[PDB]
RNA sequence: UUCAAAUGAGAACUUUGAAGACUGAAGUGGGGAAAGGUUCCACGUCAACAGCAGUUGGACGUGGGUUAGUCGAUCCUAAGA
RNA sequence: AUAUGGAUUCUUCACGGUAACGUAACUGAAUGUGGAGACGUCGGCGCGAGCCCUGGGAGGAGUUAUCUUUUCUUCUUAACAGCUUAUCACCCCGGAAUUGGUUUAUCCGGAGAUGGGGUCUUAUGGCUGGAAGAGGCCAGCACCUUUGCUGGCUCCGGUGCGCUUGUGACGGCCCGUGAAAAUCCACAGGAAGGAAUAGUUUUCAUGCCAGGUCGUACUGAUAACCGCAGCAGGUCUCCAAGGUGAACAGCCUCUAGUUGAUAGAAUAAUGUAGAUAAGGGAAGUCGGCAAAAUAGAUCCGUAACUUCGGGAUAAGGAUUGGCUCUAAGGGUCGGGUACGAUCAACUUAGAACUGGUACGGACAAGGGGAAUCUGACUGUCUAAUUAAAACAUAGCAUUGCGAUGGUCAGAAAGUGAUGUUGACGCAAU
């Protein structure tokens, strides 16, 4: 790292992006069915692999 | 005591990464990184480092007036003096002695 | 980057086209061994160096001062 | 090539709220400023006063600002002054004592 | 390791002050390369997690943050591809 | 992109210097050539830088029963630019035996020494500009406030087998001689172009516009990486203060940083880790395993045997604190064409005195000897039960081969390794 290429850095953009807990507003849909967000991700439980 | 660190990434000791401690008007210490020296231009006769010549890195060259980039002699910047007095004298007694072999050879066609 | 000490090249300076500003500065400084004295830095901020000319007789200096171009945009002290 | 120097103390600020006596203090320094290492040995060479408000220390030998300060401290120190009175600098070898 | 204050429902463990020590510049200091990828910083905050604890955290929530004509890449060639 | 100034020209493409070479400039195509880029390692010697030590002075701080003109701390100067600055090298004068000059290190001179005069590179340093207006250190007023405001001082030195790093002129080594290319400059050349009623010149000065794209946070480890984990493991590097001491050792300290790691009460057995033990002294045990003993430095003394290099710190001995003295070892100046005067350094040896005979006082720090077996040696391996006598090695000897070739690769081939090779070679034992 400390020196990475773009392509990389928009990985790494689109990871922290993704990396949020789910909307509450969605529990209250019509039929919703998702509880949580079941992909959360933790730089420290679980490397990314790029 | 007052220690000091790299100030570009590059974390080794190379050639193109050689240090300067200096001391700044703050009052502190501060490294500063140091072009790699100069070498001095070498005649191309002899070898030595030729005199008059002013020494630069070599893109370092261009932005310097051709003064710095000769003396006033024939071959200049190029051969060193010495020798281009070897040049000349050579050069005239063997234009010379072109004559003389051409002339006694030149009699040998007229007694044989 | 660049002093000056001959006062009449100083002057043709601060007529150039290019120099819209100028700066004096005035220093407390002690001569020889003994007394002080008031030292002044004529500094003209040329297009690409800032050249500054020393006036150390401040005789010179006052009469200097009067000389400077009614236009040019004097930052004094 | 030998050089006098001149030292002022304004004594006054805490000489006027009683707790301050420029009497036994410039008879300190005569007691104890050391000359060549010794105690009274000024002879000729230091002199020391009180123009009442203020004492006055003259010097033709090794002798220090510094040193100055360093005895008046031991002064100040020896009747309970620290707390109440600082040796400070107002413009170069002019010095005073606030009070405070 | 210790005393006390502060905070907090709650303090052996947080914060601040004080004291006692340690690393001892071949560092428990000050920076970097690979690798990580936001862990940095701020505010909020303890259900899980940090094999006692927790008011603290590299945890959880919400936000902010990475400025180059000169520093690197980019150019050149090396073994090689 | 480009004008203005300068320079150059009626002797068109500058002058000056005997010369080394000088400079603000001082046309230069094809082509050719030269230089830079560009290069091992270790040794001592010389200089730089920053750090270390330290005197005076001007400030602030600490200690002050007593003592200390004291202890601690601030006193700084960037890139860049002008001038100046150098070991080396080179030039001119000169013509050398009574050979001289000369490095710590023995090299140099009729292929021109020593001497005197000069030319050069600008590493590096100095002075000035940048620049005191910055930053550093203080004091004196102001007041919930943004937070000000006002004054000062920021000076002059010293020392060196110091420490780190830099660089130079040298020297040692090699069957080892220690990259490449992009890129920049120069020279040889002279195609060409170019003035007097006015031309040539942007490698001299000044002036104008522009410089995109991606990375840039933080960790870098007894918690940000890899080991299923906040794992006593593993993971490339730079900076580096004071004392003791040979020392980047150990031990203590400043700057910085920590004070993390469940806690309380007790101190049974048996443990793990750290020590001691009378008299004896390996009787223990497969076996001195473990442990103990030794250790620094100075001096003295030192066997067999040997490839003469060793063996060797062989073995064996004395000595060492504190304090007070003595003696030897240097620098720098002026001397008509013998000495004087001052400033600055820890080494070494001698001599007193002194103590519960201690003194490398902790730390640090070799047990020695006589033989047999075995491998010559240094080196190498079974990551995770074998480090050895095993493997390697130099040395010795044997084999194959002159290219239409030897040995080896490939399914094939206008295929490939040795081969940038040639028997002082390559291949195989
Ligand atoms: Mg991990
Ligand atoms: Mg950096
Ligand atoms: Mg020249
Ligand atoms: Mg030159
Ligand atoms: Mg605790
Ligand atoms: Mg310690
Ligand atoms: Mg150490
Ligand atoms: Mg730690
Ligand atoms: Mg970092
Ligand atoms: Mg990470
Ligand atoms: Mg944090
Ligand atoms: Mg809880
Ligand atoms: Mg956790
Ligand atoms: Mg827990
Ligand atoms: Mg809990
Ligand atoms: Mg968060
Ligand atoms: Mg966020
Ligand atoms: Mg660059
Ligand atoms: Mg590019
Ligand atoms: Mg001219
Ligand atoms: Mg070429
Ligand atoms: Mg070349
Ligand atoms: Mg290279
Ligand atoms: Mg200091
Ligand atoms: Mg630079
Ligand atoms: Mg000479
Ligand atoms: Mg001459
Ligand atoms: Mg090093
Ligand atoms: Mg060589
Ligand atoms: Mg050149
Ligand atoms: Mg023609
Ligand atoms: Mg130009
Ligand atoms: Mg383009
Ligand atoms: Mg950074
Ligand atoms: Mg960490
Ligand atoms: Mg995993
Ligand atoms: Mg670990
Ligand atoms: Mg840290
Ligand atoms: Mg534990
Ligand atoms: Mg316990
Ligand atoms: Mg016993
Ligand atoms: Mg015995
Ligand atoms: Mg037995
Ligand atoms: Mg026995
Ligand atoms: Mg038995
Ligand atoms: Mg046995
Ligand atoms: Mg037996
Ligand atoms: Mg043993
Ligand atoms: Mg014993
Ligand atoms: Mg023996
Ligand atoms: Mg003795
Ligand atoms: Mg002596
Ligand atoms: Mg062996
Ligand atoms: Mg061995
Ligand atoms: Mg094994
Ligand atoms: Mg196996
Ligand atoms: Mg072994
Ligand atoms: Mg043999
Ligand atoms: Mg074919």
């Amino acid at each position: 790292a400390a020196q990475k290429s773009f392509r990389i850095k928009q990985k790494m953009a689109k990871a922290k992006k993704q990396n949020r807990p789910l909307p509450q507003w969605i529990r209250l849909r019509t039929n919703n069915t998702i509880r949580y967000n079941a992909k959360r991700r933790n730089w420290r439980r679980t490397k990314m692999n790029i | 005591a007052q220690r000091v660190t790299f100030r570009r990434r590059n974390p080794y000791n190379t050639r193109s990464n050689k240090i300067k401690v200096v001391k700044t008007p703050g009052g502190i210490l501060r490294a500063q990184h140091v072009k790699k020296l100069a070498t001095r231009p070498k005649c191309g006769d002899c070898g030595s480092a030729l005199q008059g010549i002013s020494t630069l890195r070599p893109r370092q060259y261009a932005t310097v007036s051709k003064t710095h980039k000769t003396v006033s002699r024939a071959y200049g910047g190029s051969r060193c003096a010495n020798c281009v007095k070897e040049r000349i004298i050579r050069a005239f007694l063997i234009e010379e002695q072109k004559i003389v072999k051409k002339v006694v050879k030149e009699q040998t066609e007229a007694a044989k | 980057a660049r002093e000056i000490t001959d006062i009449k090249q100083f002057l043709e300076l601060t007529r150039r086209a290019d120099v819209k500003t100028a700066t004096v500065k005035i220093n407390k400084k002690l001569n020889k061994a003994g007394k002080p004295f008031r030292q002044t830095k004529f500094k003209v901020r040329g297009s690409s160096s800032l050249y500054t000319l020393v006036i150390n007789d401040a005789g010179k200096a006052k009469k200097l001062i009067q000389s400077l171009p009614p236009t040019l945009k004097v930052n004094r002290l | 090539q030998k050089i006098a120097k001149t030292f002022t103390v304004d004594v006054s600020s805490p000489t006027e709220n009683g707790v301050f006596d420029p009497a036994s203090y410039a008879k300190y320094l005569i007691d104890h400023i050391k000359v060549e290492g010794a105690v009274g040995n000024l002879g000729n060479a230091v002199t020391v006063t009180e123009d009442g408000t203020v004492v006055t220390v003259v010097s033709t030998a090794k002798f220090s600002g510094k040193y100055l300060k360093y005895l008046t401290k031991k002064y100040l120190k020896k009747n309970q002054l620290r707390d109440w009175i600082r040796f400070v600098s107002t413009k170069t070898n002019e010095y005073r004592l606030a009070f405070y």
